[PDB]
């Protein structure tokens, strides 16, 4: 014989896409980038709870993380056909949970409409 | 947390210093020049695999009229990043003026250059131009706070030298539960004021890819 | 022939298993 | 709070106040050091703070207080010093020296205060620059003697020493007159022996280390600029080469020297100098190999280790050896005994070239390249190198970057070549060999198999034919052989692209071997229908790649086939290009219309031009009949997506085609140009119905992208048309007429400055030919344009930029055009010209200093007519005194060359008489008075006004120099710049514009 010399482990991933995600300044009217990078829709095993959560590229900082509330509706923002638009009561990305309007834009139009089907139905998991 | 350095960012006015730590800080791009007066202080943290590490991150003013304290806000550095401009000679021009006063006040620190700006197509300060770092052994970047290129290497290497573990690497921060907050009617009449302006606000920057 | 025999070869060359 | 308390002058300063808000500032946080930050800015930025600097010096005890203090003092000394009494001057000399002394000889403060010391030698450095040697003569010596009392009084005068040699010979060209400099240069220069017997003799008789490492901190400086005497003709290279290699404390600062020694102006005839060069490097060498590591030593991993200093010491070495070497390897050369010595700090070289470190690279590089290319072309002296370059090749090929990375590549395929010729058979064997560790899966990775691919790429052209052929069929093969063996769809991706690669970069090989370059072809077509990720990009760019280089073997007819390629390929177009995005089709009908250029009978190229663009022919023809009979279609996004694609297929085949594109824009030119104007209307619609916000929504965007589209493709056209007769009778009426007005009468939000781009472009090539429509082009976008930029330098970017190209090339071509104005919008075109001055945007500036450049020349050349004697007497001095607005403002300093060159014409228009009207109104002077006297009062009054801390004596001065030197551009702008130094300070010297 001789001798020899991150918070998601419990989750499925459903959903993963690609974005860029925006929080709405209401002060000084205008967007604002949050970040930049993959958007998952995570589910977890122990209580079939999906939640939204992004990461930026490169330092993985978040940047959204929230449940798809079964009240949320995503609404078009007049200046793209591959974004959708939606208030948020309860985002911890920052720290302190807090209120914002979100808007999430997408490559393709394809990719936002497929999002839409998917974020309804995480909403329908998170009826029961 | 207490294991912070502090940082302090000096270059030309308008070579994108405050638009490159705003990125950072809240992951936004500012488009405007608004030229910062004297100095701003913002604490900005990253976590890696060596536990989480805090810049104190003393954004200066570039403009001579705004300079403020100038070399005062140098004091006790513990690390610092020189920034200029590659679509502009004059700011790569000044590098040695800012490099001058930074090191004359703190003798022997870890440096970066960055050549910021490097998404604009008519660069003027050419790859092969770039070589003042070398006599001075400081680590020299591409970046751009526009498509993020390179915008987290100035950070990750000055982690490495102060830390002192070439193996450091940055890692995904702890992404707890979020809660399971009810809406009352008491703060839904000013989420759908902002609802319909936000809108009716077209989002920025339509033609990027994302 | 030892140009002729590799250009056959790039005839069947694929990005698929089976 | 209380803080504020010190800004309050009437009272004496409370220095607890003082310090606890320093402390808020540099210990504290958030709103609290917010305040005090904006209370230190206000009390130092107070004039009078500088009074209240002794007491600090003496009563605080924070150094951060002190520091500050002495930074409000330096801001007098450089700044307000000369207005001072006499008696204020010397008593702040007294207190600063004072200060440093009683510092120096307290250890406890010695140690622990370094920032507070260094800061006080720097004000010391300063009074010097005002007042040394002329009112301080015994400096130099008072400074010697101190130094033999106390050893911390030396190694301060020694900081003193290297920052005084900093201040005047490496930052002194900006910062101070030429006079000045060179006074301050003379001064150093005439005291320096006394300067290096102290030098020489605290590194010969010294022990102490801080106080050695401090002197060749000094001794780095002083060879920037001392004669090489004293580094030949004493010990001093001795004791750089070996005692001070030894200890690491000195050996960083030793290595910066001997690099600096290196690059020293030495005599290259004397036999004795050449053996002092050879001695050095051997020493250091030595202690090198003794005392750091052996020349076997894996650098690779010390410098990845990262312990210490290492990192910045091997930066050092390389730079030391690459300097030393590029200089002086001829010296090492032909002696057999220097042979050993020469080979080994190549190797070093070879290990630090392995270093994990891009920019240490790039340095290591940079020597490589001098290397190689000097053994290309000096005779006898590549076999000396035969070890270190088959080495070389290796390091070259492993590191080998993609061809994104322009510049690294570039030096690196070059190096690369030259390594190729010198040995072609090395390095054939060593490409092999790497080949092989990927299919026996040793080294395989995505990464590796891709560098390989990148190193094999880039020596094409180098072997002779046959060799190339021998070796790309054996490199093609056993590519091929990898992907069968290969599992899986990511790595039979990673090695078809790979191959496709390698393919793409050697066309010589497929132009001699036809059948190959067939199946090549045919591969790429079935790799247009991968769905997987990359793989249709990869095709497409390989495609037109090849294309751009083999392009007359598709136009041709072959042997064994029935047609030329390109006819087949057009055969086949629908089916090949079926999955492609749209982009991708538009590459792939660029490359199409490379070929069709080749093809020389016209009937021929017109038949394949018409023929490549049948599909694009007829989806245009079933648009124009159906939304021509229903403007109701072009709100149908997927109508406005095929349309946009449409015209960026036309522009693609454009692009290539240039002149031979004319039948096929004649095909659509008139429906072309009614579209843009249903589309022009549909937009004008659209914004009056639902606002400004139309602008950014989907419809709009998806519209103006069709006549962005439009502008494009005529530009491109016009850009590179050789039938000028036809532009003008044919396309630009029809242009004119459906562009201008729709551009003038559209709100700014809706005008697309592609207009203004487009139109440049048309007054480039074909200006001079039509004057009438230039005038036209003027009236449709000058004022309004101009009314969109001229309220900040920050709305409408693209306007901006393209409204002065546009005036600019109006100047140039017809500058009839801005005759014709009347005198209001000619008053316009004047105003509009200085504020392009006044931008930072450099593409702005500078063409607002070359517009009125070019105006000037203008003016000149139409003589003594009417129109040029009123140009002159109502913007004449407005030129001057705008252009002098911007040189002396600090904020324009990117411009300052053709500020002045605009300056220089300006004022020579005058030293000539070439202004024949007087400039004055009359009876403002004397009747007689010439320009050249009245140019002198207005200036000295403008600047007395503008600068009116400058005397009289001053600014005449300064205005003789610049008026009698404004032929000679080189020294004009010496004189500006002296100017520009003394506006930033009071009582500067008038003869120092004597200078020149
Ligand atoms: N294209 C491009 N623009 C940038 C980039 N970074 C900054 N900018 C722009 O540069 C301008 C100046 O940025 P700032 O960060 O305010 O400049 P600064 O260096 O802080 O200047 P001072 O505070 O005066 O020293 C802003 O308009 C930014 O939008 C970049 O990476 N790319
Ligand atoms: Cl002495
Ligand atoms: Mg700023
Ligand atoms: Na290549």
């Amino acid at each position: 014989h001789f001798e020899p010399v991150t918070m998601e482990e419990d989750e499925e991933v459903l959903y993963k896409v690609r974005a860029k995600l925006f929080r709405f300044d209401a002060d000084a009217k205008e967007w604002k980038e949050r970040g930049t990078g993959d958007c998952k829709f995570l589910k977890n095993k122990k209580t079939n709870k999906v939640r939204i959560l992004m990461r930026r590229d490169k330092t993985l900082k978040i940047c959204a993380n929230h449940i798809i509330a079964p009240e949320y509706t995503l609404k078009p923002n007049v200046g793209s056909d591959r974004s959708w638009v939606y208030a948020c009561t309860a985002d911890i990305a920052e720290g302190e949970a807090e209120a914002f309007t979100f808007a999430i834009r997408f490559g393709s139009k394809e990719n936002a409409d497929k999002f839409k089907e998917e974020f309804e139905k995480a909403q329908e998991i998170n009826k029961k | 947390p207490q294991v912070q350095f502090k940082l302090v960012l000096v270059g030309d006015g308008g070579t994108g210093k405050t638009t490159f730590v705003k990125r950072h800080l809240t992951g936004e791009f500012e488009k405007k020049y608004v030229a910062t007066l004297g100095v701003e202080v913002h604490p900005l943290v990253f976590h890696t695999n060596r536990g989480p590490i805090k810049f104190n991150v003393w954004d200066t003013a570039g403009q001579e009229k705004f300079g403020g304290l100038r070399d005062g806000y140098y004091i006790q550095a513990q690390c610092a990043i020189i920034m200029f401009d590659v679509t502009s000679r004059v700011t790569y021009k000044n590098v040695p003026n800012w490099h001058r006063d930074l090191v004359r006040v703190c003798e022997n620190i870890p440096i970066v250059l960055c050549g910021n700006k490097v998404d604009i197509k008519d660069r003027k300060v050419k790859a092969k131009s770039i070589v003042f770092h070398r006599k001075k052994n400081l680590q020299y970047y591409d970046i751009s706070a526009k498509s993020n290129y390179n915008f987290e290497k100035p950070f990750l290497w000055l982690a490495r030298k102060l830390i002192g573990d070439p193996n450091l690497e940055f890692v995904a921060m702890p992404a707890l539960a979020p809660p399971e907050v009810v809406m009352d009617p008491a703060l839904a009449a000013q989420a759908e004021h902002d609802l319909e302006v936000a809108q009716t606000t077209a989002l920025p920057d339509e033609d990027d890819d994302l | 022939s030892t140009v002729d025999e590799m250009t056959k070869k790039f005839g069947t060359l694929t990005i698929h298993d089976d | 709070g209380s803080m504020e308390g010190i800004l309050d002058f009437s009272n004496d300063l409370d220095i607890a106040l003082l310090d606890q808000v320093v402390s808020t500032f540099y210990q504290g946080s958030g709103v609290q050091q917010k305040q005090a930050q904006e209370i230190l800015t206000k009390f130092q930025d107070n004039p009078d703070a500088w009074q209240k600097a002794d007491q600090i010096l003496q009563f605080s005890t924070n150094p951060q207080s002190k520091f500050i203090a002495l930074s409000i003092l330096d801001k007098l000394i450089t700044r307000k010093w000369k207005l001072l009494p006499n008696d204020h001057r010397i008593g702040i000399r007294n207190f600063v020296v004072g200060m440093i002394i009683s510092m120096c000889q307290d250890d406890e403060v010695f140690k622990t205060q370094k920032n507070l010391i260094n800061k006080s030698d720097l004000t010391l450095v300063q009074i010097l620059k005002q007042e040394w040697p002329q009112n301080w003569p015994e400096f130099i010596p008072e400074l010697i003697g101190s130094s033999s009392s106390s050893v911390n009084v030396c190694e301060n005068n020694m900081i003193v020493l290297k920052l005084l040699s900093e201040e005047v010979f490496d930052f002194s060209a900006e910062q101070m007159t030429q006079a000045k400099a060179l006074h301050l240069k003379n001064s150093m220069s005439k005291e320096f022996e006394q300067i290096f017997k102290l030098c020489f003799q605290v590194l010969e008789q010294g022990s102490s280390s801080s106080l050695i490492v401090a002197t060749l901190e000094s001794l780095l400086r002083y060879l920037h600029w001392i004669p090489y005497r004293y580094i030949y003709e004493t010990n001093i290279l001795e004791l750089l080469s070996t005692k001070f290699m030894t200890s690491p404390d000195t050996r960083a600062i030793t290595l910066k020297c001997l690099t600096e020694v290196s690059n020293l102006k030495i005599p290259q005839d004397n036999d004795l100098i050449k053996r002092q060069t050879v001695l050095f490097f051997q020493n250091t060498l030595q202690q090198i190999a003794t005392s750091v590591m052996p020349v076997t030593a894996d650098l690779k991993a010390t410098y990845a280790n990262a312990n210490g200093n290492d990192q910045s010491f091997l930066q050092d070495l390389a730079m030391f050896l690459t300097t030393y070497l590029a200089r002086n390897r001829a010296l090492l050369e032909s002696d057999e005994s220097l042979r050993e010595l020469l080979l080994n700090a190549h190797q070093y070289l070879i290990q630090l070239s392995k270093i994990e470190e891009r920019e240490l690279f790039k340095t290591t590089l940079d020597y490589w390249h001098n290397l190689v290319a000097d053994l290309f072309y000096e005779p006898l002296k590549k076999h000396i190198y035969e070890e270190i370059c088959s080495q070389l090749r290796l390091v070259i090929i492993e590191n080998m970057v993609r061809p994104e990375e322009i510049q690294l590549y570039k030096s690196e395929r070059e190096v690369l070549v030259y390594l190729t010729h010198l040995n072609v058979i090395d390095t054939e064997e060593i490409m092999i060999s790497k080949l092989a560790r990927q299919i026996d899966g040793s080294e395989w990775s995505w990464h590796n198999i891709n560098t390989l691919s990148w190193a094999i790429g880039s020596i094409s052209g180098t072997m002779s034919e046959d060799t190339e052929k021998r070796f790309v069929v054996t490199v093609i093969k056993d590519l091929l052989g990898l992907c069968e063996q290969k599992r899986g769809k990511d790595n039979k991706a990673v090695v078809a692209s790979d191959i496709m690669y390698v393919v793409g970069q050697y066309p010589r090989f497929l132009k001699a071997h036809w059948n190959f370059l067939r199946t090549v072809i045919l591969k790429l077509f079935e790799f247009m229908h991968e769905t997987h990720e990359g793989v249709q990009d990869m095709a497409c760019d390989t495609f037109i790649k090849i294309v751009q280089k083999c392009k007359y073997h598709f136009v041709i007819q072959q042997p064994r086939e029935s047609e030329p390629f390109i006819q087949t390929i057009i055969r086949d177009i629908q089916k090949t290009t079926a999955d492609l995005q749209p982009q991708q089709v538009h590459t792939f009908y660029k490359a199409c219309g490379i070929i069709i250029s080749e093809e020389r009978s016209v009937a021929e190229r017109n038949r394949l031009l018409s023929d490549l663009m049948q599909l694009p022919n007829m989806a245009w023809d079933t648009i124009v009949e159906q939304s021509t009979a229903n403007p109701t279609l072009l709100l149908d996004s997927e109508t406005v997506k095929i349309i946009a694609n449409i015209i960026k297929t036309n522009v693609a085949v454009c692009t290539s085609m240039g002149a031979d594109f004319y039948p096929q824009l004649g095909h659509i030119y008139y429906n072309m140009l009614q579209l843009y104007r249903a589309v022009s209307s549909m937009i004008s619609a659209q914004v009056a119905a639902e606002g400004l916000i139309a602008t950014k929504t989907p419809k709009v965007r998806g519209l103006r992208t069709i006549k962005k589209e439009i502008l494009k493709l005529v530009e491109t056209y016009i850009s590179k048309a050789r039938n000028l007769d036809d532009v003008v009778k044919v396309l630009v009426e029809p242009l004119l007429n459906a562009v201008l007005e729709d551009y003038m009468n559209n709100v700014p939000d809706a005008r697309d400055a592609e207009v203004l781009n487009c139109m440049t472009t048309v007054v480039e090539k074909v200006g001079h030919m039509i004057p009438q429509g230039v005038i036209l082009i003027l009236q449709s976008v000058f004022e309004c344009t101009l009314d969109m930029i001229n309220k900040d330098f920050t709305e409408y970017p693209e306007h901006r930029v393209e409204f002065y190209k546009l005036l600019k090339v109006i100047n140039e071509k017809s500058f009839a055009a801005f005759l014709e104005l009347p005198p209001a919008a000619f008053k316009l075109f004047v105003d509009a010209i200085c504020w392009a001055f006044k931008h930072n945007n450099r593409d702005v500036e500078v063409n607002g200093l070359q517009i009125a450049l070019d105006l000037v020349k203008n003016i000149e050349r139409m003589g003594n007519v009417p129109f040029a004697n009123e140009f002159h007497k109502n913007y004449f001095f407005i030129f001057v005194s705008e252009t002098f607005f911007v040189l002396t403002d600090s904020d324009h300093k990117s411009g300052f060359s053709k500020q002045a060159l605009l300056l220089m014409k300006l004022i020579s228009l005058v030293y000539d008489n070439k202004i024949s009207v007087p400039l004055y109104q009359e009876a403002e002077v004397p009747q007689g008075t010439s320009n050249q006297v009245y140019l002198s009062q207005y200036l000295a009054n403008m600047l007395s006004n503008a600068f009116p801390h400058l005397t009289s004596e001053q600014i005449a001065s300064f205005l003789s120099a610049l008026t009698k030197q404004c032929k000679d551009l080189v020294v004009f702008k010496g004189t500006l710049r002296d100017f520009l130094v003394q506006i930033k300070e009071v009582g500067g010297d008038p003869t120092d514009y004597l200078f020149a």
